């Protein structure tokens, strides 16, 4: 099977470079093309250029050129994207993908976060949300995550056990500090004494954040 | 640079339906040694990476469901779900893959409309550890309601609050098609303790009551 | 080339071949000793390779495949996709030298549900 695996999210300062690695599987990268490709917040897909690994050859979007740079490493089956001089503007998330000779981008990566800001990292509270002082056949959980940088965190119930049920929202805001939710309804029955616990990762902070949820 | 060019910008359809979508590219993008076009139609699920559905303008990538068909030539492409599916809801690109730099177009949004429902409300108070930390967040989940259009009064002592809440929604479910949304007042510790009581109230079409839900202490 | 399309794989001699014995899976792997020889294998979605491609003493490229009957997942020998085109593969201009002018291109291929990745080259 053909797979990419990207790594960890970033933050950046402006002006800075960050280099991100895509690293293949199940397959040699030398027999593809590895492509670059942005989207930046809430947008569209843009091509930053790609590489023949065989080769070394790589290609670029010229707007790109000067801040993009494309690697390979064919001993690690790794590509490698360097970007410098980093603006805001460059705030996205970044792909590679696999082409054959046809350039038509047929595998992804999970995407690589990246984030340009000149604001410092900050790791979040994480506050259980416990309904009020009695069921109507159905109760809903609630797992705060408030006041961090940058984006992005992971949320799961019960170390992901608890899925169904489960409805995890977009971070906002702020100023300039994000803030999370996420709620978990359940049976009525299960909760209490079955405990229910929120599972929250700020990568960025190393943080990692388990909050059982107890009645008031 | 070929400049690509998708219609229509949003898509709504219900499960079953058929669905259709276009994509005008500045120019042919037909190899003469091939008479191949060389279009692509990708799909990306809200939170998950692209992934291809369509090369060549009409060759079905390996793996993907026969209701995707992406047809036309020259410069005039269609990508078509024969009926549609609750899990398909994406935003859809088309990129040409003929030459450099391999341009994308502007994508279209695929929803999925269904029938109307209220949401399910529940309020939830300060947390003590927050209480502690010296913050105030009264925190307000408004889940499985249809259509994505909703409002949320937060109350505090029967006068509006419109300052300190924030509000976020979630993508479409790829299940049962609801959307979810969640509104958190935020206000200071004394604030939150010089009042009582709190109440958000959830205005939707669904109803001309609003669903409300609130608490004292 | 001289091309030849050649017989059942079956057992090379642990002191024949000069360099290493490739096989085609179609993605091209290196075979050895024991636990270089027994190429025995039927068409790999069930079995190992569709053909191999070696090189005796005397310096003869000696190939061999499967019984002869995409159209190369049905009935492939080794190496060579269409007349046109093979996989390429580290020795593959010594294996093929008339080859030297073929042009190479990235390609993807399915073999019992498996993505392949390859390199192959045509003209
Ligand atoms: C090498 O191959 C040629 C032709 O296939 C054959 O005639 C010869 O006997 C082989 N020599 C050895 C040492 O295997
Ligand atoms: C490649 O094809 C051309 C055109 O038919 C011709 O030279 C020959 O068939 C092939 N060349 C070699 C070296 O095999």
């Amino acid at each position: 099977e053909v797979q990419l695996q990207q790594s960890g999210a970033e933050l950046v300062k402006p002006g800075a470079s960050v280099k991100l690695s895509c690293t293949a599987s199940g397959f040699n990268i030398k027999d593809t093309y590895i492509h670059w490709v942005n989207q930046r917040p809430e947008q569209g897909l843009e091509w930053i250029g790609r590489i023949d690994p065989a080769n070394g050859h790589t290609q670029y979007d010229p707007k790109f050129q000067g801040k993009a740079t494309i690697t390979a490493d064919t001993s690690s089956n790794t590509a490698y994207l360097q970007l410098s001089s980093l603006t805001s503007e460059d705030t996205a998330v970044y792909y590679c993908a696999t082409s054959d000779y046809s350039y038509a981008l047929d595998s992804w990566g999970q995407g690589t976060s990246v984030t340009v800001s000149s604001a410092k990292t900050t790791a979040p509270s994480v506050y259980p949300l416990a309904p009020v002082c009695t069921t109507g056949s159905s109760v809903t959980l609630g797992c705060l995550v408030k006041g961090y940088f940058p984006e992005p965190v992971t949320l799961t119930w019960n170390s992901g056990s608890l899925s169904s049920g489960v409805h995890t929202f977009p971070a906002v805001l702020q100023s300039d500090l994000y803030t999370l939710s996420s709620s978990v309804t359940v049976t009525s029955s299960t909760w209490p004494s079955q405990s229910i616990t929120c599972n929250v990762a700020h990568p960025a902070s190393s943080t990692k954040v388990d909050k059982k949820i107890e009645p008031r | 640079d070929i400049v690509m060019t998708q219609s229509p910008s949003s898509l709504a359809m219900s499960v079953g339906q058929k669905v259709t979508m276009s994509c005008k590219s500045s120019q042919s993008l037909l190899n003469s040694n091939n008479q191949k076009n060389y279009l692509a139609w990708y799909q990306q699920k809200p939170g998950q990476s692209p992934k291809l559905l369509v090369y060549f303008a009409s060759t079905r990538e390996s793996g993907v469901p026969d209701r995707f068909i992406g047809s036309g030539s020259g410069t005039d492409f269609t990508l078509t779900i024969s009926s549609v599916q609750a899990e398909d809801l994406a935003d859809y690109f088309c990129q040409q893959h003929y030459s450099t730099p391999y341009t994308f177009g502007g994508g279209t949004k695929l929803e999925i409309r269904r029938a109307d429902a209220a949401p399910t409300v529940s309020i939830f108070p300060p947390s003590s550890e927050q209480l502690t930390s010296g913050g105030a967040s009264v925190v307000c989940f408004l889940n499985n309601f249809y259509p994505k259009d909703i409002n949320v009064k937060w109350k505090i002592d029967g006068s509006e609050r419109q300052n300190g809440v924030l509000n976020s929604w979630t993508d479409q479910d790829s299940k049962d098609s609801t959307y979810s949304m969640s509104s958190t007042l935020t206000l200071t510790k004394d604030e939150y303790e010089r009042h009582n009581s709190y109440t958000c109230e959830a205005t939707h079409k669904t109803s001309t009551s609003p669903i409300v839900k609130s608490f004292n202490r | 080339c001289w091309h030849y399309p050649p017989r059942q794989c079956g057992v090379v001699s642990a002191k024949t071949v000069c360099g290493p014995v490739y096989c085609f899976t179609p993605s091209p792997v290196v075979v050895g000793t024991t636990d270089v020889f027994l190429l025995n294998s039927t068409r790999p979605p069930l079995g190992s390779w569709f053909g191999c491609t070696w090189m005796n003493s005397s310096g003869y490229t000696k190939t061999c495949g499967a019984p002869p009957c995409t159209t190369y997942l049905k009935c492939g020998s080794g190496p060579w996709l269409t007349p046109r085109c093979l996989i390429d593969y580290p020795y593959r201009l010594w294996h093929y030298p008339c080859t030297v002018n073929y042009t190479i291109f990235k390609i993807r291929m399915y073999v019992g549900g498996v993505e392949h990745r390859l390199t192959a080259a045509c003209n």
